[PDB]
RNA sequence: AGGUGUCCUAAGGGGGGCUCAUGGAGAACAGAAAUCUCCAGUAGAACAAAAGGGUAAAAGUCCCCUUGAUUUUGAUUUUCAGUGUGAAUACAAACCAUGAAAGUGUGGCCUAUCGAUCCUUUAGUCCCUCGAAAUUUGAGGCUAGAGGUGCCAGAAAAGUUACCACAGGGAUAACUGGCUUGUGGCGGCCAAGCGUUCAUAGCGACGUCGCUUUUUGAUCCUUCGAUGUCGGCUCUUCCUAUCAUACCGAAGCAGAAUUCGGUAAGCGUUGGAUUGUUCACCCACUAAUAGGGAACGUGAGCUGGGUUUAGACCGUCGUGAGACAG
RNA sequence: UUAACUGAACGUGGGCAUUCGAAUGUAUCGACACUAGUGGGCCAUUUUUGGUAAGCAGAACUGGCGAUGCGGGAUGAACCG
RNA sequence: AGACUAAUCGAACCAUCUAGUAGCUGGUUACCGCCGAAGUUUCCCUCAGGAUAGCAGUGUCGACCUUCAGUUUUAUGAGGU
RNA sequence: AGGUUUUGCGCGAGUGUUUGGGUGUAAAACCCGCACGCGUAAUGAAAGUGAACGUAGGUGAGAGCUUCGGCGCAUCAUCGA
């Protein structure tokens, strides 16, 4: 991997294969993603996908440690000062980009997903338009999340 | 293979087209103080107090003022570390820089715009933000009927 | 290359400390003494058997020498030394050149 | 062959120094010999002091 | 016999191995290189302003 | 030194006589400007002097051989 | 693969004394308990300084103590986790109470002669468990002979390694413009 | 594609007047080209030299006065370890030059034109030491220059070995093998023309596309604690780009004798004179006396004429020991 | 330094947060001490010089082999995962 | 004939100085755990070798300092492929 | 044998018994002191001279302590004596 695209992937917290993070699209972040095209695939999540990921693969960063979130007391102790006390608030903040989106997203440890159940396309290192898998695919990323989750 | 003081400066130090001759005289009427931000641009006509070809285009900070020259501090990148350099340049080569003017303009504007709100009592949201995605809107086709396009067949020009 | 016989420049004398007329003369190295410490030591090293004990220079490359002018103050008799660059033909006090009188 | 910031060494160990080494393993044995000689000398000079003014 | 002349293949990676360190800026820069005439007078100026501010307890009260 | 200096003296004389043919004929001088003409003859003036002097060595005589040739060859070529 | 720059990186500071003094081992046990179950930051600093080596605990002198006993500090307790040394220049010794790792024979005598008191790090914890009304002190870390040779080079004004000093040892070329250049 | 080991009392410093190269139209001898006058003229001239940059009431040119090419030491830039040498920039404290004055001047309009330790020698202060104490000679110190290292960060230095030795190198040559195919060899495409007439029976200019590894080069990957290095004799097998033999198609093929092409490697391809020869050249026979590969097949298969150890002779070269794909 | 308390640097006192004035990350902050091995390199995409050309000679940015196995290219230090 | 001088001769044989020197070949002895390179810069009668900087390990101290970055965004400079 | 940085220990403006002497259950152990070495003062070739204007200074950061006002170790930068 060339030195410049490697640094961007480190700032996006994507250091392992089959990782995932939430980012809010602006002009500052849209250009960062466009640089690392042949390494990532991205799209627009819906309500179900964000709901499934937090319940099943939701882990939180507490004092630099990966603590699984199974009780509402964990979320309140770390995100209480911003008005988030329950797990439904965390989902609401992420799905509808809110004033405290930055703190909520950084709280979650990067997601770890398994390989897709149905497999990829015949050649998965082209663009999605050509017939590959990497690039922007808009609403079609929900189908990929079902398999990998 | 040789390495002289001015080697490789055939086009860098030359004056442009239709720009030879008399130096505009407003150059010598400017004033400088320590801490100012200046940038170097070598003038070919003046052969005294001319800096090395490396500094042609860099920006620095004034640290000394004398009868007809200023001292500038610039940072040079040797392999694996930076070094502080101090050079003496005649004023025909230096020029005030607009690099910091946007910052100085914004601090004055922020102070006055915050003052009026505190008297009035409304949040301002003063700090800047990047460009955001567009919002929903409606486009009407009244007297703006769309026109259909199609690819054109091959044709020989010559 | 020619230089004038006289010129006036700074004099570092105890009482002059200002510009004063000087006389110009070329500098010539003196005779090597026979009682210097370097010579006395060299003579002892060469006595007896053993042969030549110190190197002898052979590979010369320079064709010229630097010219040194020796000056003399007209008041306090103080002297100065000013080096020059390398030159082939040198003479001081020669006649000046003429402009616009070309003829062959 | 210097390699780092060192003090320039001067060790005078280029002759055949190993042929002339004088270890002192007889320091206590010699002391016993002197004490036997002093009291033997003092016995010969029975009423006299050992030393001189 | 003959051998490679020069290269720069691995120098960039070596330099970035433990960072390209930029010297830290700090509040009071040194006055080395400033012209002496301004340097002499600045010394006398600071001597007086310390005495005047010292006399602020039994004196001027400016 | 006697042989080395004497060899260079002949070659310098040969070229001075050689260049006189170019400047004398009307065909070559027709298209060559005055500004180039007077600069060659100016250089030829001091060339005549150092033959008369005796202190000239191989280095000095050889240097002006190429200096005179370099000057004249620039005018004819362009 | 995980693509990390650092892995299995150790700590940089001592976590236990390297000395095997039996009494010092007890002293570490006491302050390890105090630091765990007390909110006073004074206890944590004292604990770490017990681990340090001898060159990181330079001696302090009686004069250095008297320097910091002014401007309203005449009633506080001086704590020095190091040795304390008498100063021959100081003619009059003020009245103070000092808690130190150890005292020299003369320093202890002169402190109590003026009407002072010499404490011990264990007695200090018994009287001031939270360290209230105390001031900490250190010795001069860089006042060592070996430090003057650090970072030798041109234009650095450091000290060279010479077997003796005199006009025959160095000087000469590279130290004066009369013989070549200068540094 | 080119340049440097120099040159200059002005070709250095200050001030002032003027405008250059070239072209048009005019004037006794006078012409392509001599001197004089007017108009146009952005540099197409000039500035010591190689090349690039820069300059018009100037940095060019002529005239007037001068010696900042001087004294005391520090900071900074380029090559760089931010060491040395060379060269360069901006101030400070003195003394001067020039101009009515503001100002400019610390060598050449800018980019090259040069040199340590030790020793010798000169300038400087009136200074320090010769160690038992004085006075004069002599000697030694402190600060700045010069004498030189061009292999230019700086040893004092002629050959031969075919009588030869040692430590190593396939980091490096002489032979096979490998990649490449310029040269060598062999084969196509287009059709101006030759062939009495008629481009293509048989040939093919000017151009242009390929194949082969039996020529010779280029490269230096494998072997220097060793792969026995020319040629012939002997013996086996394989390739086809076919000299003869079998069967056929074309012609400027009447017969005879020949020339071009196809399927085809089944079967054959010799005896001698001269040369160490491979290569070559003649005599004679024959259906025919084709071309090549196998570590340039083949030395525990032979032979030892050639080359290539030590003996010896000649010619040319070298003062000599000795050298020569003579 | 200026005709000039007019400037220039460094200062005493005071005023300005209700919001310390772009994004993302901070699984790695600054300083010092002592010392090992190495200083024959080679390959590939794009740019590129000498050569008819070469598994030939020489360079620039970055990724690899050397120092490294595993699954594919039958085999194969460097190619794909 | 560089021939012969005890199987040794373009300088015999025996003991000692002598464990003569080598920038050049060859070898260099149990296990587990953690970190992990270089063939590049400058100088040398230097090119099969050394010194110097870099890359590497270990020992720590200063704060837990909120400082930082092989990155994007906004404003503003330089260049002659 | 002589250097150098780091770790543990004793004493600390001082420090070191063992060349030597006293003594002994005898090459052990125990005891004693005059000199001397390094350290406490540098700088010049040398004759020589020889470290406080201030609460041992001013300014910006600093762990910890605090009567909440402030006092500010180590060390880093800067202007002075
Ligand atoms: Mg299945
Ligand atoms: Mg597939
Ligand atoms: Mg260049
Ligand atoms: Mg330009
Ligand atoms: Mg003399
Ligand atoms: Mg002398
Ligand atoms: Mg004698
Ligand atoms: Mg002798
Ligand atoms: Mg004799
Ligand atoms: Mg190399
Ligand atoms: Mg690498
Ligand atoms: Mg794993
Ligand atoms: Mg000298
Ligand atoms: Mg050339
Ligand atoms: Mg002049
Ligand atoms: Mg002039
Ligand atoms: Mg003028
Ligand atoms: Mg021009
Ligand atoms: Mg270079
Ligand atoms: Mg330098
Ligand atoms: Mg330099
Ligand atoms: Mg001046
Ligand atoms: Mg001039
Ligand atoms: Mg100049
Ligand atoms: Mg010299
Ligand atoms: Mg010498
Ligand atoms: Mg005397
Ligand atoms: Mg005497
Ligand atoms: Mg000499
Ligand atoms: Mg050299
Ligand atoms: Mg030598
Ligand atoms: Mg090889
Ligand atoms: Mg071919
Ligand atoms: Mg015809
Ligand atoms: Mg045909
Ligand atoms: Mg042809
Ligand atoms: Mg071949
Ligand atoms: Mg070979
Ligand atoms: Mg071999
Ligand atoms: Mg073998
Ligand atoms: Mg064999
Ligand atoms: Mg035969
Ligand atoms: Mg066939
Ligand atoms: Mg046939
Ligand atoms: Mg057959
Ligand atoms: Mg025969
Ligand atoms: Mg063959
Ligand atoms: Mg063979
Ligand atoms: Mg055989
Ligand atoms: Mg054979
Ligand atoms: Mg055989
Ligand atoms: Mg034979
Ligand atoms: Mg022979
Ligand atoms: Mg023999
Ligand atoms: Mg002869
Ligand atoms: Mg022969
Ligand atoms: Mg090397
Ligand atoms: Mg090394
Ligand atoms: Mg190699
Ligand atoms: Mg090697
Ligand atoms: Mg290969
Ligand atoms: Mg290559
Ligand atoms: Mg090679
Ligand atoms: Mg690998
Ligand atoms: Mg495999
Ligand atoms: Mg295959
Ligand atoms: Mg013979
Ligand atoms: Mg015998
Ligand atoms: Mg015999
Ligand atoms: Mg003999
Ligand atoms: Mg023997
Ligand atoms: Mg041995
Ligand atoms: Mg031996
Ligand atoms: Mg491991
Ligand atoms: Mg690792
Ligand atoms: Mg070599
Ligand atoms: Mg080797
Ligand atoms: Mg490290
Ligand atoms: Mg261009
Ligand atoms: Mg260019
Ligand atoms: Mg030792
Ligand atoms: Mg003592
Ligand atoms: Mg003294
Ligand atoms: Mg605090
Ligand atoms: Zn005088």
């Amino acid at each position: 991997i060339p030195p410049k695209p490697r640094k961007i992937l480190q700032l996006l917290r994507l250091r392992q294969i089959n990782n995932g993070v939430f980012v809010k699209v602006t002009k500052a972040t849209a250009e960062m993603i466009k640089i690392v095209e042949p390494w990532v695939a991205y799209g627009y999540p819906n309500l179900k996908s964000v709901r499934e990921l937090i319940y099943k693969r939701g882990y939180g960063k507490v004092n630099g440690q990966r603590i699984p979130l199974t009780d509402n007391a964990i979320i309140e102790e770390n995100l209480g000062k911003y008005g988030i006390i329950c797990i439904e608030d965390l989902i609401h903040e992420i799905f509808t980009v809110g004033p405290n989106f930055k703190q909520a997203a950084n709280f979650l440890w990067p997601f770890k997903l398994s390989n897709p159940n149905g497999g990829f396309r015949p050649r998965k290192f082209k663009h999605f338009i050509e017939g590959g898998d990497l690039g922007n695919r808009e609403e079609h990323i929900n189908a990929l999340i079902r398999a990998m989750n | 293979h040789a390495a002289g003081l001015r080697s490789g400066t055939r086009y860098a130090f030359s004056r442009g087209f239709r720009k030879h001759g008399q130096i505009p005289l407003s150059t010598y009427l400017r004033t400088y103080r320590v801490g100012d931000i200046v940038d170097i641009k070598v003038n070919g006509a003046v052969q005294k107090g001319m800096p090395h070809k490396f500094y042609h285009g860099k920006t620095g900070v004034v640290y000394n003022v004398t009868k007809s020259a200023v001292g500038v501090i610039v940072y040079k990148r040797v392999k694996h570390r930076y070094i502080e350099k101090r050079i003496n340049v005649r004023i025909e080569h230096v020029k005030p820089s607009r690099s910091r003017e946007d910052f100085l303009r914004r601090v004055k504007e922020n102070a006055e715009l915050k003052k009026k709100a505190k008297a009035e009592g409304v949040p301002v949201q003063l700090k800047r933000q990047p460009a955001m995605p567009r919002e929903a809107h409606t486009v009407s086709i009244a007297d703006n009927k769309p026109v259909t396009l199609a690819p054109v067949a091959y044709e020989t020009t010559i | 290359v020619n230089v004038p016989k006289t010129r006036k420049t700074f004099c570092k004398g105890k009482d002059c400390q200002k510009h004063t007329l000087h006389k110009v003369t070329q500098y010539k190295a003196g005779k090597a003494s026979a009682f210097a410490q370097g010579k006395r030591r060299y003579d002892r090293k060469q006595s007896g058997y053993g042969g030549q004990t110190k190197p002898v220079f052979h590979k010369k490359a320079k064709t010229t020498k630097k010219i040194v002018l020796r000056l003399e103050c007209s008041v306090c008799k103080t002297k100065k030394q000013l080096p020059l660059k390398r030159c082939k033909h040198f003479e001081l006090g020669g006649d000046k050149k003429t402009k616009g009188a070309a003829l062959v | 062959a210097i390699k780092h910031n060192q003090q320039i060494p001067n060790n005078h160990f280029r002759k055949h120094w190993q042929r002339r080494v004088r270890c002192h393993f007889d320091q206590p044995g010699k002391k016993v010999t002197r004490r036997l000689a002093r009291r033997a000398k003092a016995a010969a000079l029975a009423p006299r002091p050992v030393d001189k003014l | 016999a003959k051998s490679k002349n020069s290269s720069q293949h691995n120098q960039s990676r070596k330099a970035h191995r433990n960072g390209i360190k930029k010297p830290k800026t700090q509040r009071y820069p040194s006055l080395k290189g400033t012209d002496p005439k301004f340097r002499r007078n600045h010394r006398h100026a600071l001597h007086g302003t310390a005495k005047a501010l010292k006399e602020f307890k039994e004196g001027k009260r400016e | 030194a006697f042989s080395k200096r004497f060899e260079a003296k002949q070659q310098l004389e040969s070229y001075i006589s050689r260049v006189e043919e170019i400047i004398s004929d009307p065909t070559l001088s027709l298209k060559l400007k005055r500004g180039q003409k007077d600069k060659i003859e100016q250089a030829l003036s001091e060339a005549m002097a150092q033959l008369e002097i005796e202190d000239s060595t191989a280095d000095e005589l050889k240097k002006k051989e190429l200096a005179l040739k370099r000057l004249v060859t620039k005018a004819m070529a362009s | 693969g995980i693509d990390l720059r650092w892995k299995h990186v150790r700590s940089s500071h001592r976590k236990a004394p390297k000395s095997d003094n039996v009494y010092l081992k007890l002293l570490v046990k006491l302050y390890r308990f105090l630091a765990r179950r007390t909110e006073a930051p004074f206890n944590k600093v004292v604990l770490r300084r017990l681990f340090m080596s001898r060159i990181n605990r330079p001696p302090v002198s009686l004069s250095r103590i008297a320097r910091n006993l002014k401007n309203g500090n005449e009633k506080k307790t001086v704590v020095v986790v190091a040795t304390v040394t008498d100063d021959n220049r100081l003619l009059q010794v003020p009245k103070m109470e000092v808690a130190a790792l150890r005292f020299t024979a003369k320093a202890r005598a002169r402190i109590e002669a003026a009407g002072g008191r010499t404490l011990t790090l264990d007695q200090l914890a018994l009287e001031k468990p939270t360290g209230a009304n105390t001031l900490l002190l250190r010795g001069p870390k860089n006042a060592r002979e070996a430090v003057k040779h650090f970072g030798f080079g041109p234009h650095k004004h450091k000290k060279p390694y010479v077997r003796s000093k005199g006009r025959k040892f160095e000087r000469a070329r590279g130290r004066r413009r009369s013989r070549g250049f200068k540094v």
